Formats: structure tokens, sequence, C-alpha cells
């Protein structure tokens, strides 16, 4: 069958995923992935090793972008006695350094700004393209607590401000105050529910 | 035997179990040595190790056929279900002390009438001190 899901890592595709899962949450900040790959070895032979540690990982499900690495971020090389010898691979949002590097903010307290210029001058040190879409609120008073992870700050401000947190699929940071209003199926038991 | 001169009851012991006899009509047992075999990755050779000995186990069959066989079976069954081990005369394998473990006891009213068959399972059971070594 025309193929409901084909998988990329920076331009050359994975023909031997014996496995995959992908995972989209609104309740966190970033999704993730994961593949299974078969891998072979031939005594007293050469092997190319690649090992990525870090490149850009897409997923397309039926025709259609469902995810946006950057990506490689595990790597793990299982293996058996017995039944056989496979890889493992993983990934994350383009945000992933936002979830894991403690903030270095020019000076560390803002006098009178609004929420989205100070996210603004959180996210653009490692360059992720903001999607706001929520409005504007005026803080007279902000301090980023001094060594905070860019993750805990961001959920701190925009829990007190009904702005959810989370990822879209191609890329970038979605704050939103509602529902995207997209009008999806009609899932009736007995027709499509298992 | 290898020549007709065989007389089987001076080569078989007589079965008993407690001190009550009876009669055998079968005898096994099972013996080994618990291996840790062990095959590498990629590799030509295996290898091997010893755990140490494996726990032996006994199978017979008795028959009783003399009149009044109910009494003397339903009689000796309440032998294998009195508490604790006691010595066993293996027809082959000598006295050697054993526990009983199940015992299955076949019998018909028209099938076959005046014959009652059991079938037993023991396993070997050394006494041990109480205060673990």
């Amino acid at each position: 069958m025309i193929k409901p899901m084909r998988i990329f890592i920076g331009g050359e595709e994975l023909e031997t995923y014996t496995s995959a899962r992908l995972q989209r949450t609104k309740k966190q900040l970033t999704g993730s992935l994961t593949v299974e790959i078969f891998l072979n070895y031939v005594p007293s032979k050469p092997v190319i090793v690649n090992a990525v540690r870090g490149k850009e990982i897409l997923v397309y499900v039926m025709g259609e972008l469902a995810f946006t690495g950057e990506g490689g971020s595990d790597v793990t090389v299982n293996f058996a006695k017995g039944q056989g010898y496979s890889v493992t691979l993983t990934a994350r949002g383009r945000t992933k350094y936002l979830v894991d590097s403690s903030h270095s903010h020019p000076t560390g307290s803002f006098k009178d700004t609004s929420d989205r210029k100070v996210i603004e001058a959180l996210v653009k040190e490692h360059k992720v393209v903001l999607d706001w879409q929520g409005t504007e609120v005026k803080e007279p008073k902000i301090t980023l607590r001094d060594g905070n992870r860019i993750f805990n700050e961001i959920f701190e401000r925009c829990n007190q401000n009904c702005h959810f947190a989370y990822e879209t699929r191609d890329g970038k940071l979605l704050v939103t105050d509602g529902t995207t209003g997209v009008v999806g199926e009609d899932i009736v038991l007995g027709q499509n529910i298992l | 035997m290898a020549g007709p001169c065989y007389n089987p009851n001076e080569h078989y012991l007589p079965a008993s179990f407690k001190g009550v006899p009876f009669d055998a009509d079968s005898s096994d047992s099972e013996h080994g040595r618990n291996g840790a075999e062990a095959e590498f990755v990629f590799g030509e050779r295996t290898g091997y190790a010893d755990l140490g000995i494996k726990i032996r186990s006994y199978s017979i069959r008795a028959r009783f056929q003399t009149n009044d066989h109910v009494a003397l079976s339903n009689a000796f069954i309440a032998v294998l279900e009195s508490t604790g081990p006691g010595l066993l005369v293996h027809p082959t394998r000598g006295p050697v002390m054993a526990a009983c473990r199940s015992a299955r006891v076949t019998d018909s009213k028209v099938d076959a009438a005046g014959v009652t068959y059991i079938d037993i399972d023991f396993v070997e059971a050394n006494d041990t001190v109480t205060g673990f070594g």
C-alpha cells in the first residue's frame, strides 16, 4: 500500500524502521518519538558506523507532516545472545534545548514590559521561532529566578494567565488560550472505536 | 538375562515402605547433574560449569489381586498419607530414604473387577538440621 508513514533523518530515508511510535501531548512543552532499526555485523569485515548524536528527524503520516524533531537525542544499541541485535533512536521538539538549558538572560530582571516581550527574549537565545496568538498582558514587575530552566519559567508565567504552552507539528512554539477550532471526525461507537 | 538360568526372585528385592510390604510392578529413576551452559556472541566457542547434583525421583506401580484387595489397598493408602518421610526399599536401588509426592488409584466394577492398580511418585528426602547451618 501507499506508505501511510514515512520518516526522514537529515534527508536520507529510513527503510528499515522495524517499529515506530509517535506522541504529541498538549499538557507538556515538547513531543517525542522512538524508532527501532535493524543493524548487522559481519565478523572480520568492515562496518560503516553513523552514530549520529544530533541531526534533524522528520515523520510524515499518510503524506502529511506529523512531527519536527532536533533528532538523535538518544542512541542505544541493544544486543542479545539469542533473538537479535538492533538499535534504538529518540527525538524531541525543536525547543528541546529550552527544556534542558538554564536561562542566560542579559540582566535577569525586567523593569516594565509584557509577557510576550519577555518570552521573546528568553526563547530567542536558541533560535526557536515563536507562534503567539493569545492576548498580551502588562506586568509591572518580572524577575526570572537566577539559573532557573526555560521550561519552568515559561510554564510558571503562562499558568497565571491561562496560556497553554505546547508545540505544533512544524517546529514552533504555540501559546493559545483555547482550541484551534479544527473540526475533526465523529467518533461513533460501533463504527470505528476499538 | 543371557541364558535361561534367570531367577527373577533372586535379583529383585521385595518392595516396602515404612515397613508395610507391598507388591511392586515397575521401577524407574531419574538422575542428572545441574549444568550452566553458556554460548557467547559472534564466537565459535562455548562454555560450561557445574552447579551440583540433581535431586532424584522414583516412580513405582503396585498391583493387588488377592481376595479382599479393597481392604489392603484402602489400608495401604493410609500409610502413604502419613506425615514425614520414611525408608523405601526400592526393588533395584536398594534401601533409600524417600517421601511420597502423589498417588493415583485406578479401579472399576465392570471393565476390571478384582484388581486394583496404584501409581506412585517418590522423591529423595535426606534429613537436615533446623538451624540452617
